[PDB]
């Protein structure tokens, strides 16, 4: 009855491919519902500069209407059957998912290969689409973080597919037509590029015979030939400020190059990452906090928050810390955790990356405490890694970090790095460039 | 007992639940009827404040030791604060668990409370109801229990701004000696013994008197308040009284809300089978988002509609809205839409069950209040059992009675009470 | 006895508003002076909701849940 | 000892702190757990305290004491910040254990 064996009492998924490559994947469990989804190995790193919004037009018009069941037959079949339905899109990945119960299988699948396979775009809806997208992205500008981390992404990516937002520029919204969305689901939305993950009450034998039954024709062949192709993108280090001082706050994000999702390095950063922490004001610790930026924080009363980040992309990533302070704290705040990142560059201590440990151990089961969180899970590692990493390889993992390798790891990757800032509102107190930079050595090591 | 879940009552009236799912994270949860509801004008925000007074040195483990030790094992201790309970839990590896309950309990059964302590949190207090009140949603609502209560309810969930500064120690402790009882109390765990959460709970909470205060029974009033505050948006709520927990009215008061519309089933959707969404949206052509506010407690129930419009067409939404459900009232309604709300509020009671967190939400609720397990296919079971019929009666005492409304915006052509 | 003066005897000052643009030769009782009142904190602005789609789900349909933690953020839950 | 109890009235007489008023605590140095005993003092024991040593500054000013009948004696000289004080140390030294562990 320990941590070891509880995680191998974790049923493992079970994972099969379809005759065109389609991926399949299922965790079963005791409960009575489901949630089944559609991951796509697309987004805008594959996009390029001329449909940067096509995905995100497609995210909009995948439920507004199919060749099946036009217009809102499937948002009435959704709701009959009870159904809550999402759909979202980062850089690398679209997923639509669907959580029901888990006797609606065969009419949540029917429906996931409908959308994905069988979308009407009408040009009215196409219109309709483009004016809510655009007041969205009017939402997203009056947004705070969403601001500096796509500023982030931009000032860390410039020059390659990855700077460019999931959005895409407003022109390029008003620009798009039906037949860039149409080039863009006939390129991008391959049978081999997707991963139908189900989670919960579910049966494998039954979703491998449903996946069969619907999702076998999906064309996985090209149309002249015309294969594309994953390239690297150069990260750079710069900054880029948005001075806006009528903004009663600012945002700043600094972060370094990531190591990718395969690189083993990522659970030694992960741990890095619990060992800096993340605070926000409305928090119940005070100054007893373990964490020392946390400490330090509500100690000179600095920032209202701040967080740390590890995002991944194909053999590449963002990794640092985002931070929300008054105008009069920038300096301290970039100060204390640049100090705390080569504090534990330098000298890094046992029992906090003890601490750090136990942390992320909770945060990876905490995560997956849930079936729509374990079917993400498994359209993410499937898509990423090319299979389910189990819990147990997980905390295996932890387990071999200590703190000499998360010394060399942190060193690695943290000192003496150009970064990527991004600054956005009353940022006149946030350091040049070259100061950042001089935090990022230091004299005494 | 994976099959099943432990269950057990002492004779001091403390509920005992657990579950052996052999979980890599337990879960242990004190459940306590201490809410907002139980205080008078005089002691007004003391919840508030021991809400965030869960984590100050006790008699036992200073803050400190507590806040250390809780990070150092890396699990969560999280307080859920409803009106009617509040709910204290530790979340964590069960190699750690036994100090997770130590704890847990430290913290809620023998606090300190000194005044520095507090002194010192008061201004985090204030903190914290400007970032709950940093949407509008939680001073609607919380102006909408105002006005639809005389007392016992209409006590706010956050500190009032008068009340920051002046509540004391003796009061903290005043309330925690009447209300942190044993009969008003449940020690639910999963992924614990229940043989160990037997003896925590022997060698913890054996010192509590007994039921303790009991209330002041939250009689109604009716009325409406409105707050101007130019919001580019006007947020409208208006409201009656319905049933408590524990009826068969308010399992067909919430089929009567999910037949209404409670929320989005499709991200960016047109609500199709929701009724105010259609009625709406029929004769609008502005962003709006109307919705069925459903709100059920120990001895009174507030069910109503909630309106988020724009300034020049909320009259229109909120006349179209009560409109549609005076067509609900009269009989304008279909044994398909009925069976799809009753399928809707099975599927939204499974997913709410379907995490741990709100496993342990549920069985601690269900021990606080009827001190038994009510098991999943017994309530899908009485809410397939709610019937049509009881919809339209749901409806009808819903519109023939007294109102309670509050609104906020820009309130130049949001209509009266009268107007309605 | 058309005047709010001549007819709300003690209540004259009270439904009337009085204030000098230029300070007159003879100062009146009771001047005043505000206790030096603080400010609300400087916090984050919430996005607007521009679109219906967006605005969809923000009306509340269950009753309050105010979550705290010790590492965890404040949650409202409507 | 009985022996002791003299001595040490003897003693708190020779220190001459009593002939300005003072109390022990009102006499030791202010480090920064002194510091924090005193802001976790009561309103009445802080107002006392701070007239207290503003007298005592004027008496040393004056280079005067206080008359023999409004000395404070050693009977009456209550330990008030003591608890406080001890309170201080040990939250410091668990302080100090949690982070030398």
């Amino acid at each position: 009855a320990t941590f070891a064996q509880a995680l191998q009492s974790v049923p493992e998924t079970q994972v099969s491919i379809l005759d065109n490559g389609l991926r399949v994947a299922s965790e079963q469990s005791s409960h009575a519902t489901c949630t089944v989804g559609v991951w796509i190995d697309a987004g805008s790193r594959y996009e390029t500069e001329k449909n940067n919004g096509a995905g995100y037009f497609l995210e909009h018009l995948a439920f507004k209407g199919t060749k099946n069941r036009p217009g809102n037959a499937l948002e009435k079949e959704v709701e009959s059957i009870g159904a809550h339905l999402n759909a979202y899109s980062t850089r690398e990945h679209t997923a639509y998912l669907i959580k029901a119960l888990s006797k609606d299988l065969p009419k949540v699948v029917e429906l996931l290969a409908d959308i994905v396979q069988n979308s009407s775009l009408e040009d009215s809806q196409i219109e309709k689409e483009r004016d809510v997208i655009l007041r969205e992205m009017q939402e997203n500008d009056a947004s705070m973080q969403n601001v500096v981390f796509d500023y982030l992404h931009a000032t860390a990516f410039q020059g390659t597919p990855l700077a460019q937002a999931v959005e895409g520029p407003s022109e390029n919204v008003r620009r798009l037509s039906r037949t860039d969305l149409t080039d863009y689901l006939n390129r991008h939305y391959k049978a081999p590029r997707m991963v139908l993950a189900a989670a919960g009450g579910v049966e494998h034998q039954q979703l491998l015979d449903l996946a069969q039954k619907h999702l076998s024709s999906v064309s996985r062949v090209y149309e002249e030939d015309a294969v594309p192709g994953l390239t690297p993108c150069r990260f750079t280090g710069s900054e880029i400020r948005h001075r806006d001082d009528a903004l009663p706050l600012a945002h700043v994000a600094i972060a370094v190059e990531g190591p990718g999702w395969a690189n083993p390095d990522n659970v030694t950063l992960q741990v890095a990452n619990a060992i800096i922490g993340h605070y926000d004001c409305t928090y119940g610790g005070g100054v007893h906090l373990s964490s020392p930026l946390a400490s330090v924080a509500v100690a000179n009363k600095l920032c209202q928050s701040f967080q740390t980040f590890n995002i991944s992309y194909s053999d590449t990533g963002l990794l640092g810390a985002h931070f929300v302070c008054d105008a009069m704290s920038i300096d301290d705040m970039v100060f204390f955790l640049q100090g705390q990142w080569m504090r534990l560059c330098t000298s890094a201590t046992e029992s906090e990356v003890t601490r750090g440990k136990n942390i992320l151990r909770n945060a990876l089961v905490s995560h997956l405490d849930g079936t729509t969180p374990v079917c993400e899970d498994i359209g993410r590692s499937l898509l990423t890694y090319g299979r389910r990493i189990p819990l147990a390889e997980w905390e295996s993992r932890i387990q071999e970090v200590d703190a000499q390798m998360l010394r060399d790891i942190c060193s690695k990757y943290f000192y003496d790095q150009c970064p990527a800032v991004a600054g956005y509102g009353p940022i006149e107190q946030l350091p040049d460039y070259n100061r950042i930079r001089s935090g990022m050595f230091w004299l005494r090591f | 007992q994976p099959q099943d879940l432990e269950f057990t009552k002492l004779p001091n009236g403390l509920v005992i639940a657990s579950l052996e799912n052999y979980a890599p994270l337990s879960r242990i949860g004190l459940f306590v009827k201490a809410g907002s509801r139980y205080e008078d004008s005089n002691n007004l925000g003391t919840s508030h404040l021991l809400r965030l007074a869960s984590s100050l040195t006790t008699k036992g483990a200073s803050s400190f030791k507590i806040t250390r030790g809780i990070e150092a094992v890396g699990g969560k201790l999280s307080v859920t604060a409803t009106r009617e309970n509040m709910a204290y839990t530790v979340e964590g590896i069960r190699s750690d668990i036994e100090i997770l309950m130590e704890f847990l309990l430290n913290v809620t059964t023998a606090p300190e409370f000194r005044r520095w302590e507090v002194a010192a949190l008061r201004s985090q207090l204030k903190i914290d109801k400007a970032v709950a009140f940093q949407n509008s949603q939680t001073r609607i609502i919380e102006n909408l229990h105002d006005v639809a209560y005389k007392n016992a309810l209409a006590n706010p969930l956050y500190c009032p701004d008068y009340r920051m500064g002046k509540i004391t120690s003796e009061e903290l402790h005043y309330f925690v000696q009447n209300h942190f009882t044993s009969a008003r109390m449940a020690l639910v765990g999963l992924g614990v013994s229940h043989s160990v959460l037997k003896q925590v709970a022997e060698q913890f909470l054996n010192m509590r008197g007994g039921l303790g205060l009991a209330g002041a029974k939250a009689k109604y009033r009716g009325g409406e308040i409105r707050e101007q505050n130019g919001d580019n948006l006007v947020h409208a709520a208006i409201v009656a009284e319905s049933a408590a927990i524990g009826n068969a009215e308010a399992n067909a008061f919430s089929v009567l809300q999910h037949l209404l519309g409670a929320g989005p089933h499709i991200k960016r959707g047109n609500n199709t089978t929701s009724l105010l969404s259609q009625s709406v949206a029929k004769g609008s052509h502005q962003p709006f988002d109307v919705s069925a506010f459903n709100a059920s407690y120990s001895d009174s129930g507030l069910f109503g509609i909630y309106t988020i419009s724009q300034a020049a067409a909320a009259g229109e939404v909120i006349n179209a809205a009560y409109n549609q459900v005076k067509a609900v009232a009269q009989g304008n309604l279909s044994s398909a839409d009925v069976q799809a709300a009753k399928n809707k509020l099975k599927a939204g009671y499974l997913m709410s069950v379907e995490t741990s967190e709100g496993f342990l939400s549920e069985i601690g609720s269900q021990a606080l209040a009827a001190g038994s397990y009510m098991p999943p296919s017994t309530v899908l079971q009485q809410i397939d059992s709610v019937a049509d019929a009881d919809v339209v009666k749901a409806a009808k005492k819903f519109v023939s009675g007294k109102k309670s409304m509050a609104a906020s915006g820009n309130l130049g052509h949001t209509p009266f009470l009268d107007e309605l | 006895m058309l005047s709010v003066a001549a007819r709300s005897g003690p209540f004259a000052p009270v439904l009337s508003a009085t204030s000098r643009g230029v300070a007159g030769a003879l100062r009146p009782l009771l001047q005043g002076a505000v206790p030096a009142a603080s400010e609300p904190p400087v916090l984050d602005v919430k996005r607007p909701f521009l679109c219906r789609e967006s605005l969809s789900g923000q009306a509340a349909a269950r009753p309050l849940v105010a979550t705290v933690g010790l590492n965890v953020p404040a949650s409202v839950r409507f | 000892s009985k022996w002791l109890d003299g001595f040490r009235k003897w003693y708190y007489n020779a220190a001459g702190f009593n002939k300005l008023g003072l109390m022990r605590d009102d006499t030791l140095h202010e480090t920064e757990d002194v510091k924090e005993a005193i802001r976790r003092l009561p309103e009445d024991l802080y107002n006392d305290r701070m007239f207290r040593i503003k007298r005592a500054l004027d008496l040393t000013m004056r280079h005067q004491i206080l008359p023999k009948d409004q000395w404070t004696k050693y009977e009456e000289d209550k330990f008030y910040l003591e608890p406080y004080l001890k309170e201080v140390i040990r939250e410091r030294k668990e302080r100090e254990e949690w982070a030398k562990k």
